[PDB]
């Protein structure tokens, strides 16, 4: 079934460290008979940005999202399967949304301490797609005025941090062409090399999660001496440098300890909002660039919130990966669901595909047998990708009585032993 | 010498101090404190208690 | 589903973790000194068993639900 | 003699010697170390007086 892309107004924008692209597809069917039905459509991603794609998702004017099956028919082509069937001479916006990430690189790779960390994207100025499309106009939205060279197509005009391109008319069907921008983006490059989350599961009380969280900063690895005096005395110092970062939690937890792998770190201020508690940690040194620190947050919310339980039966929803800070990305993942002592039979529902490795035992402080975990590891996350998670698993409700039991045995045995004695 | 069982313990030759020259650790430090200490973490270990290293070390 | 099934409410709940370990560790502590000192205070000759282990016994319970009790208001939660 | 000895262990006796603090905290001593073990070649040699060894 032929389709034509009728407006794209495409509006990458770079004022973070993800490039996230925004395209308000329009597509319409040809004037061509008994091709009534084209359920199905189509989209690609470019050849150099392939293998960088985040959460890509798709949208319909209105409050409605669709999935995107991910197929091979290349550049790993997105099958999207329209909600209503449209016959020929309909017209239906298509908001595809997606963010790429780690393609901003840092031009000049070593600044000093007081230098604007310039950085380099490679784009697209053509909607890449399998169908040709017609006028399409590309608006650039950068975060500082301190532009240096740009791929100059049509006479592209600038605003006053905005570049705008001139409505290409008519493509091909496979069109093609890079486009690079060399801008100033002095925010904060902040990407977390790994993380591990627990998700600690108890029936008496509360589920308590704790994650260990590696990260780095990428762009602008620093060069030369490093100077607290000019740190202090002088504002302009240190732009690229990122003081502290602010992580919402989910407004239960209770008691939340920032913890370095040597010890207790005094400085975190959290607040207790209405609807979120919100903490701004500090590491302990001021990040440049190629500056690597490593903390553990953990804080334990109660369980009646989120479990879920019917007769034998419970249900465990959760957030897959929580928020870190405004706009992040995640280098590798990895899940670990530690349930009670028994689980027999342990279903998970994942909203979306999850890279899983067989279970393991766990041996708390009071467990004789162990209790199953589920491990789940995923590569390239970001803010989007926060979804939900839900578990059901089956528990005997007297197992639980289970663990006291033994803690009693164990003494009255000593005190047999004392009367042989 | 928790994660290490002590017969790699008694020999234990530590290039992380003394850069140039090396002291060893295995036969120059009375193996008191850190034999009863491993015995008491190891104890509670089979006891499935799972303490930390660091936590009954400083208790 | 998920509609069908309803919040988990704790049989216990949390906020009476201290009192409730507190007399149980009291009542196992008392009759674990109770056996000590029968131990001690106690010829070949008059030492009934069953008294003996249905004080045992008791401590023993006792004193397992004392400390699992207070491990949970430690904040473990096992 | 009971009451003596408690303020003295209180006051005096007990004091973190890597927290120096006057509540204020000063970390440095711990702080400078994390920085040297996550932003250093895995091969330096930071050299010190024996105190700190
Ligand atoms: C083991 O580690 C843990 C974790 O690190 C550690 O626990 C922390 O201990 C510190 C104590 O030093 C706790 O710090 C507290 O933080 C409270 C939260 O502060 C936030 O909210 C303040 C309120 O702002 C509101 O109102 C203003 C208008 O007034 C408004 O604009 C705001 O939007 C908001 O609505 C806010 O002022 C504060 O801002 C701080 O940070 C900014 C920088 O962003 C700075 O410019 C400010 O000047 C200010 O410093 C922050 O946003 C805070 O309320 C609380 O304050 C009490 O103590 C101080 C003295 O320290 C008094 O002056 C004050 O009147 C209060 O009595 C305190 O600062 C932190 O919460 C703990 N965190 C955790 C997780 O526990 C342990 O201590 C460590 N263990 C040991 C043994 O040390």
């Amino acid at each position: 079934p032929p389709l034509i892309n009728e407006d794209v107004k495409r509006t990458v924008d770079l004022s973070s460290h993800l490039a996230k692209v925004t395209a308000e597809v329009v597509l319409a069917h040809l004037g061509g008979g008994s091709t009534s039905r084209a359920t199905s459509f189509l989209l690609a991603l470019e050849p150099e940005l392939e293998a960088r794609l985040a959460h890509l998702g798709v949208q319909v004017k209105g409050e409605d999202e669709e999935e995107n099956n991910l197929e091979v028919r290349s550049g790993r082509f997105f099958t999207v399967k329209l909600p209503v069937a449209l016959d020929p001479g309909a017209k239906i916006s298509v908001i595809v949304e997606t963010v790429y990430t780690h393609v901003l690189h840092p031009y000049p790779t070593q600044i000093t301490q007081s230098e604007k960390q310039f950085v380099v994207f490679e784009g697209n100025h053509y909607f890449y797609s399998p169908y040709p499309t017609k006028t399409q106009t590309m608006r650039v939205k950068l975060a500082s005025r301190n532009v240096e060279s740009y791929t100059k197509l049509g006479n592209p005009t600038r605003s006053e941090d905005l570049l705008d391109y001139g409505p290409f008319r008519d493509v091909p069907a496979y069109s093609q062409d890079t486009f690079k921008v060399h801008y100033e983006n002095n925010s904060p490059f902040l990407t977390i090399t790994s993380m591990t989350r627990v998700i600690e599961v108890s029936h008496w009380g509360n589920i308590a999660v704790e994650e260990n969280v590696d990260l780095k900063h990428t762009g602008a690895v620093l060069k030369g001496p490093f100077s607290r005096y000019d740190y202090q005395r002088q504002p302009d110092s240190g732009i690229s440098s990122i003081r502290s970062f602010k992580t919402i939690l989910p407004a239960a937890a209770q008691d939340v300890y920032y913890r370095d792998e040597i010890g207790n770190v005094s400085t975190s201020h959290l607040l207790i909002l209405d609807d979120s508690v919100e903490m701004e940690i500090r590491p302990r040194f001021p990040l440049f660039g190629g500056w690597k620190t490593h903390y553990i947050v953990g804080y334990n919310l109660p369980s009646y919130e989120y479990l879920y339980n019917l007769g034998d039966q419970y249900a465990l929803k959760m957030r897959f990966v929580d928020h870190v800070f405004d706009e992040q990305v995640i280098d590798s993942l990895t899940v670990k669901i530690i349930l009670p002592e028994g689980a027999k039979n342990i279903e998970i529902d994942s909203p979306y595909e999850i890279s899983r490795a067989p279970d393991e035992l766990h041996y708390t402080y009071l467990d004789t047998f162990g209790r199953p975990v589920i491990v789940a590891y995923k590569k390239n996350l970001v803010e989007q990708h926060i979804q939900d998670i839900v578990v059901h698993y089956t528990f005997n409700k007297v197992l639980m009585l289970q663990e006291p039991l033994l803690v009693v045995a164990a003494f009255y045995i000593l005190f047999f032993t004392v009367i042989i004695y | 010498l928790a994660e290490e069982g002590f017969y790699k313990f008694h020999n234990w030759f530590d290039d992380r101090a003394w850069y140039p020259l090396g002291r060893i650790i295995g036969g120059t430090i009375y193996p008191g404190l850190m034999i009863t200490s491993a015995a008491i973490y190891h104890v509670l270990h089979f006891f499935h208690i799972t303490i930390d290293i660091r936590n009954v070390c400083v208790f | 589903e998920l509609e069908a099934m309803s919040r988990y409410t704790s049989p216990v709940n949390p906020a009476v973790f201290p009192h409730l370990t507190v007399v149980l560790l009291a009542i196992g502590m008392f009759f674990t000194a109770w056996f000590f000192v029968y131990e001690v205070t106690s010829t070949k000759y008059t030492r009934d068993i069953y008294k003996e282990l249905l004080i045992s016994l008791v401590a023993s319970l006792f004193m397992g639900f004392g400390v699992l009790f207070l491990l949970l208001w430690v904040g473990i939660y096992v | 003699y009971t009451f003596h000895s408690t303020w003295v262990t209180s006051e005096a006796y007990s004091s973190p010697s890597i927290v120096l603090s006057a509540r204020i905290i000063f970390d440095d001593f711990r702080e400078a170390y994390y920085w040297l073990r996550h932003n250093t070649p895995e091969d330096a040699k930071v050299m010190s007086w024996w105190d700190y060894g």
